[PDB]
């Protein structure tokens, strides 16, 4: 079988939702390393997300067999018979990063998660029958595209930033104007080196009185030009995305299954992780086949997609070897290991 | 205080909130004018989720504010 170098993580049923988050998050190396660099000497390991994820990414480095993620499921918390054991990989991803952020406040790696991540946008206002006009600048860690109605990533984004019209049971409160007609748009500022795009798969179907998975096909690239919906471009930096991870769902808002295709070193080079088996695939395989719309097949698409600024793909992606992993650490692991 | 809410077709919609209204209370205005069950929402807020229990004002959301409303694809 085609050598693909990276080791799978083991299927206990109801994990491949975090599965496929960790080996996103394990190859997004540069967050890799600030997690080695986590200071969890004094953590206890049965509650500790942070050491376990540090644990996760040890044996996804090391081992030559499928890893288990026990201790991070028992820390996260997730999966028990109170709370699901089926998850939504989004979610998941958002809950995980604000605790490793939290954790490496006041460390040497503070502020990783968010010079990684975190981008920010603004919302204009402007009043159509009076004088008034407002805007607000917010962050954001990922964004939500809606796809009903959208061909591409491409047209997501140009409805993303275009203006609509605040009216009828929707009109703006214009201070002592009151309610007024209105005009709202969106613009980006920053976009970040790691840019996280949840896709808006879901609707409430008033017919059925329920929510539902849209299926429909939804084309995203390999190469994602995006300086056309900033308000300021920087010559010296375009914001040129390529593509690094397809986080892939099949079945419908209440269950299924979850796996992750991704090009490691940016290269062009696709595996699939599905849980415990990586294997190489074709680009069409991880792009192309996950655009939906084939009416499994009928129910599986991308879900999530993960790219890199092209300017910061070789610091995102530089290389960790055991050279980033603090000795502490190491010891710990291993007495880990040994005891069993 | 008026906030907006991004709605799964991307289109915003406007919410009359106070700041002492909780996540669970504002999910139920978006019921009432969404349609979509609060137990099924989750409301993204820079880069955060927002928790039942808390409040706007645990948050910082102030008038003008967007939050991002997401419903979920369970996996296994």
């Amino acid at each position: 079988k085609k050598h693909t170098g990276y080791v799978g993580l083991k299927n206990q049923g109801a994990t491949c939702y975090m599965n496929s988050l960790l080996q996103t998050l394990f190859f997004t190396n540069q967050l890799r390393k600030a997690v080695y660099m986590m200071p969890t000497e004094g953590d206890d390991s049965s509650k500790s997300v942070p050491l376990a994820l540090q644990r996760v990414f040890y044996e996804l480095q090391h081992s030559d067999k499928p890893v288990g993620t026990k201790k991070l499921t028992k820390s996260f918390g997730w999966e028990t018979l109170d709370s699901f054991m089926q998850h939504d990989v989004q979610e998941a991803c958002r809950v995980l990063l604000d605790n490793v952020e939290n954790k490496m406040k006041g460390t040497c790696v503070e502020g990783t998660i968010p010079k990684l991540f975190r981008g920010k946008m603004v919302s204009y206002i402007q009043c159509k029958e009076v004088d008034y006009r407002s805007d607000r600048r917010e962050d954001y860690y990922d964004i939500q595209l809606s796809i009903k109605g959208k061909k591409n990533i491409f047209e997501s984004f140009v409805d993303y930033v275009a203006v609509e019209q605040l009216d009828g049971d929707n009109k703006y409160d214009a201070g002592e104007h009151g309610l007024q007609e209105a005009e709202k748009g969106v613009k980006f500022l920053t976009l970040p080196p790691v840019l996280h795009l949840q896709l808006m798969r879901f609707m409430y179907d008033p017919q059925t009185d329920q929510n539902i998975k849209i299926n429909d096909r939804f084309e995203f690239p390999e190469q994602l030009p995006l300086d056309e919906f900033l308000q300021k471009t920087d010559p010296k930096d375009p914001a040129n995305y390529i593509l690094h991870a397809v986080l892939v769902h099949s079945g419908d808002n209440h269950g299924g299954h979850y796996v992750v295709y991704l090009n490691p070193k940016g290269d062009g080079k696709w595996c699939k992780f599905d849980d415990d088996v990586v294997s190489r695939c074709t680009k069409e395989e991880a792009i192309e086949h996950n655009y939906g719309g084939h009416d499994v097949r009928h129910c599986t698409n991308a879900y999530m997609l993960v790219y890199i600024r092209e300017s910061k793909l070789s610091e995102v992606l530089q290389a960790v070897t055991d050279h980033d992993i603090p000795q502490q650490l190491v010891e710990r692991l291993q007495e880990e290991k040994r005891i069993e | 205080m008026q906030i907006f809410v991004k709605t799964l077709t991307g289109k915003t919609i406007t919410l009359e909130v106070e700041p002492s209204d909780t996540i669970e209370n504002v999910k139920a205005k978006i019921q009432d004018k969404e349609g979509i069950p609060p137990d099924q929402q989750r409301l993204i807020f820079a880069g955060k989720q927002l928790e039942d229990g808390r409040t706007l004002s645990d948050y910082n959301i102030q008038k003008e504010s967007t939050l991002h409303l997401v419903l979920r694809l369970r996996g296994g």
